């Protein structure tokens, strides 16, 4: 099991991971692993072989960002030397970004949706700083359709709900959902699933969160 | 006409990391019940 | 076993940037523990691949050498989904198992 | 950046490859992206002005919803009535706990657009009241972006004097010095001995006693010829009677300056004054750099200059014999 | 917000990082803290890692070959040593580590005797390699009005002190002596033959006065150096037999506050260019000059000090005593101490 304390990095700070070895009791055990760091590429960059022997099955490790790095999804793969068949592998963010100030969360009142369902998809948005204290500011949100690996964005159902006592609502007019697809027939769109894309932004324009429900 | 703090006088923040205590410890002291109990002091960032 | 992290303090209020806080740790004995703290911050932008205890079970399970929920064809097949081998000096034996994953 | 050589040696095979990662000179851009913004300010027929702001989006659509994030010049706020005007426009909207704030705190304002055309510029315009007077004050800066996109934006700053509401800086290349401050030193009697420590200060390098042979004046910086008569202190500058040295001064201080051709000044400045790699160097007439009038030979007969004049001669001499004490 | 003196603050790395240095370290009266510097490496890049002392600010965490890190002092500090140190071939940063210093820390008698030693000892055991050993040593004494016939005497028997302390190691180097003010006065010059009669420049020493500066009592610090620079200059034709495998030794009192002649600094880079100093990237040449800068003026600007100053790894070059008292103990804690001079894992010239 690799853990990493961060899920995304920065390109110039340093990646902290540690790797456990325990056997198929989940008991600590000291066995030689090899450790490999794959870029968005798949390809190794660097490789090492350590020995959890005398250390209690924690091996603290430890990469450090380039400046001038390919931003992506890396990934850490390790695995025993007696089983190079057998890789375990978690994955890091690397990318340039800065911490916001709050969080956005988008959570429907239904966590599916009825075809007949007059009423439509109704959507909570509730947004507060990262200290508790609720957010004041305006909210937009869109939702759309998405196939097999698709995404059909809906330019119509696109809403600006003020955000107000840290928190908004908005709605998907069943009218709106039907009109987005070419299909009349409403018993197509069962299987598919719908995401929904919420932004909000402080009275101050300091701060600008994006969130998302999709599925 | 004047008051407040000095604007000489005003430790500024600065440290505010992403992560840290990343460190490790040991549980050795008298167990109750099968239960260890440690208590750390650590410093907040900023 | 049992792993909690509460706080120390006796409740009251809210820290203060730049305040010293107790840790209180109930663990098992003998056992390291390996803190880290993260701002959630960081889980705004991204909260996928975290370490969870469900996660743990999640591939100690998915790596039971039983695939059948339970009962089988005939008796050599009862032991074979459920991850036994009977071979007995009379000719009962159970079915040949060459795969090491699961059949489909 | 060198020529390297590679050797390879045994049996096998793979790949070599080299790249070099640069900061290349494309500009080119002039960036601004989809957004064409133009920011201006005029006098109204406490002071109060007009705040015209245009809007273009380069695409062949119409863009949807936009944002329009201004900053109001210390000192002023937006009027509340043409605030509520362009509210109840059609595309337009302003958030409701931004139209109740008054003349207290509204330094900040967001307007909503609903789109903008990729044909003509929408602009729109609201009057801006001065509460409080302060000098110098800061310039403003309106942005526009997209609610999907906020990397690709423009942002025009905006200021009642500095034009296209720049700071003054003098640049050169790629080297940047902030002009911000004070003309220069000072101006009550300027005494003998008043001189004498002004100029024997540590930071002081050079003094001269040059006369203004040309001046060439532009836009952002003033070129200053001088004409060093005589080297009081050789500063690090290795420069010998008779050359000329091209000072640089910001324009507001041009009318505090009024230097005239064909004239004497005594001035010293600091070390940290120089601009340019040598020998091509440019002194600068920062906030403390000394400029004093030197009356020419025949004017120092005046029941005016004689008092002047007396000062400046004991000074040159107790410069060049004993040089500065301590 | 603030550390009072005897405070005490402790260091601790995070996981896969190793701690060198002390781990626990006090402050003292002399507004320092006890120790050396506090570093967390994990040890993967090709040179140690430069650490951030305390009060400085590093900026940049690669640390791999021709990288470079730079360093910030806070507001109101000084900055001693170097502001920018590159990784050169061989696993080690150019320059010396960055110190930020105040207005009242000063150095204790044993802390300037102890770092001047281990920083001009170990530039003399080279030197043998090896009569008149192949060393120059420039004694260039500040007279400006500025400082005081008090502290002025004072730094004459310290440098008196300072000869016969290098001739109890038995070597007779070349020395000159110059006392500046307005204008340079060359009193030894190291082409003489009595330069390296050690006796003869001392009395040398003793005949100077304070009084001999007084009529035109300035400071112009450049034309002292450059006066330095004629002594180790050469007509040329000569190029001398025997010019680079000469260490230089300049050593000048000063409160660091010039007003004529501008930025010393300029002449010790034409010194630079005329011993051949860092303009080969396979021979630096660093060990063939040293630049010791003391403070003894009232006031002593320690910006300026520490530019002329020579930045060498693991060395001191700038030093700034209580009073004068205790920069004469300096040098008589050295005459009666016998370091230990040994040349283990040294390399002669280099068939
Ligand atoms: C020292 O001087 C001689 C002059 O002939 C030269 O050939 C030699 O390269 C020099 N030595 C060094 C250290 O470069
Ligand atoms: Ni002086």
């Amino acid at each position: 099991f690799i853990q990493t304390d961060k899920t995304i990095y920065t390109p110039g700070s340093t990646v902290l991971y540690r790797i456990f070895t325990v056997n198929h009791k989940l008991l600590p055990v000291g066995r030689t692993v090899m450790v490999n760091i794959e870029n968005p590429e798949g390809i190794p960059v660097k490789q090492d072989s350590l020995s959890s022997q005398n250390q209690l099955g924690v091996l603290p490790l430890s990469w450090d960002i380039p400046e001038l790095v390919n931003m992506g999804q890396w990934k850490i793969r390790a695995y025993y030397e007696n089983s190079p068949q057998q890789v375990f592998s978690t994955e890091f963010e690397v990318k340039e970004y800065v911490l916001p100030s709050f969080e956005v969360i988008v959570e429907p009142t239904e966590k599916f949706y009825y075809i007949y369902n007059e009423k439509g998809l109704e959507v909570t948005i509730t947004a507060r700083f990262l200290y508790g204290k609720k957010v004041e500011g305006t909210a937009f949100v869109i939702f759309g359709i998405q196939d097999g690996e698709q995404r059909i964005s809906l330019p119509e159902s696109l809403k600006r709900i003020p955000i107000e006592d840290g928190s908004g609502e908005v709605v998907l007019s069943r009218k709106v959902l039907l009109d987005g697809v070419q299909n009349p027939r409403a018993e197509d769109l069962v299987g598919k699933s719908l995401y929904v894309s919420a932004t909000v932004i402080l009275h101050s324009g300091s701060d600008m969160v994006q969130a998302e429900r999709s599925g | 006409d004047e008051d407040i703090i000095a604007e000489e006088n005003i430790v500024s923040r600065s440290e505010f990391p992403e992560s840290w205590l990343w460190n490790v410890e040991d549980l050795k002291e008298p167990p109750k019940n099968g239960i260890s109990t440690k208590l750390m002091n650590i410093f907040l960032k900023d | 076993g049992s792993l909690v992290v509460k706080s120390g303090q006796s409740e009251d209020r809210q820290p203060v940037p730049g305040q010293q806080m107790t840790l209180k740790i109930e663990g098992d004995h003998g056992a390291r523990v390996v803190l880290v703290a993260v701002d959630k911050g960081v889980f705004v932008l991204n909260k996928k691949n975290k370490l969870t205890q469900s996660k743990i079970w999640d591939v100690v399970e998915k790596a039971d050498i039983g695939c059948t929920p339970g009962s089988g064809k005939d008796y050599a097949g009862v032991f074979s989904d459920a991850g036994l081998t009977f071979t007995s000096s009379s000719g009962q034996q159970t079915a040949q198992r060459a795969e090491l994953q699961c059949p489909q | 950046n060198e020529g390297f050589t590679v050797t390879a040696e045994g049996k096998g095979q793979g790949t070599l490859s080299v790249v070099t990662m640069y900061h290349a000179k494309a500009k080119d851009q002039l960036t601004c992206n989809k957004f064409d913004l133009k920011v201006t300010i005029k006098p109204a027929p406490k002071n109060t002005m007009i705040l015209e702001i245009c809007t273009r989006y380069r695409g062949d659509q119409d863009a949807t919803m936009s944002i329009l994030d201004i900053s109001m010049m210390t000192g002023f706020a937006p009027d509340t009535d043409d605030l509520k005007q362009l509210a109840n426009g059609v595309d337009r909207y302003i958030s409701k706990y931004e139209l109740d704030k008054a003349f207290s705190d509204r330094n900040t304002l967001i307007i909503y657009l609903d789109k903008v055309s990729h044909s003509e510029d929408d602009c729109l315009a609201f009057k801006v009241h001065q509460y409080f007077n302060v000098e110098l004050i800061q310039p403003g800066a309106v942005k526009v972006y997209a609610y999907y996109n906020l990397e690709e934006s423009c942002t025009r700053f905006y200021h009642p004097e500095k034009e296209d509401g720049k700071l003054n800086k003098l640049c050169r290349d790629e080297l940047c010095r902030c002009a911000e401050e004070n003309c220069f030193i000072q101006k009550d009697k300027v005494t003998l001995e008043e001189r004498l420590d002004k100029a024997c200060e540590p930071g002081v390098d050079y003094v001269y006693k040059t006369r203004l042979v040309k001046v060439q004046l532009s836009n952002d910086f003033d070129e200053y010829i001088m004409a060093i008569e005589q080297t009081i202190k050789s500063g690090s500058d290795e420069v010998q009677v008779g050359q000329q040295r091209t000072f640089i001064s910001p324009i507001k201080c041009r009318e505090a300056l009024k230097l005239e051709e064909k004239k004497h000044y005594l001035m010293w400045g600091l070390s940290s004054d120089f601009w340019g790699e040598k020998p091509n160097l440019s002194y600068i007439i920062g906030k403390d750099t000394w400029v004093e009038h030197w009356p020419e030979e025949d004017e120092c007969q005046d029941e005016e200059n004689q008092k002047q004049c007396q000062d400046l001669g004991a000074f040159t001499e107790s410069m060049v014999v004993f040089g500065c004490p301590n | 917000p603030y550390y009072n003196v005897s405070d005490e603050i402790s260091f601790h790395c995070y996981d896969g990082y190793t701690l060198r240095g002390s781990a626990n370290r006090t402050c003292q009266v002399n507004g320092r803290w006890s120790g050396q510097t506090a570093i967390c490496d994990n040890g993967a890049g090709y040179c140690s890692n430069p650490g951030i002392p305390i009060g400085t600010r590093k900026v940049g965490s690669q640390y791999r070959l021709e990288d470079s890190v730079t360093y910030h002092c806070s507001r109101g500090l000084t900055l001693r040593g170097s502001q920018r140190r590159t990784c050169q071939e061989g696993g080690s940063w150019s320059g010396t580590e960055p110190s930020c210093q105040d207005s009242f820390m000063y150095d204790t008698p044993q802390e300037v005797a102890e770092a001047f030693l281990s920083s001009l000892t170990e530039t003399i055991e080279g030197v043998d390699a090896e009569p008149s050993g192949s060393m120059n040593i420039y004694l260039v004494l500040d007279g400006s009005g500025s400082i005081g016939a008090s502290d002025f005497t004072g730094a004459k028997k310290c440098l008196v002190n300072l000869i016969e302390k290098v001739a109890s190691y038995g070597v007779k180097p070349r020395y000159g002596l110059v006392t500046y003010a307005t204008y340079p006065k060359i009193w030894v010059k190291v082409s003489e033959a009595d330069s390296s009669n050690a006796d003869w420049v001392t009395k040398q020493l003793n005949e100077i006065n304070y009084e001999d500066h007084k009529l035109k009592s300035g400071t112009n610090t450049k034309k002292a150096l450059q006066a330095v620079y004629s002594m180790m200059s050469w007509p040329d034709d000569v190029p001398p037999e025997g010019w680079n495998r000469t260490r230089h030794v300049i050593i000048l009192m000063t409160d660091g506050l010039h007003n004529m002649g501008g930025d010393p600094i300029t002449v010790i880079d034409e010194i630079r260019d005329l011993l051949y100093i860092g303009k080969d990237r396979k021979n630096p040449r660093e060990d063939y000059l040293d630049v010791y800068v003391f403070g003894v003026g009232p006031l002593v600007n320690q910006v300026n000090i520490n530019a002329l100053a020579s930045k060498k790894d693991n060395e001191q070059h700038v030093f700034k005593v209580k009073d004068m008292e205790n920069l004469e103990d300096v040098f008589y804690q050295m005459i009666d101490e016998s370091q230990s001079l040994s040349l283990c894992g040294m390399v002669w010239e280099h068939d």
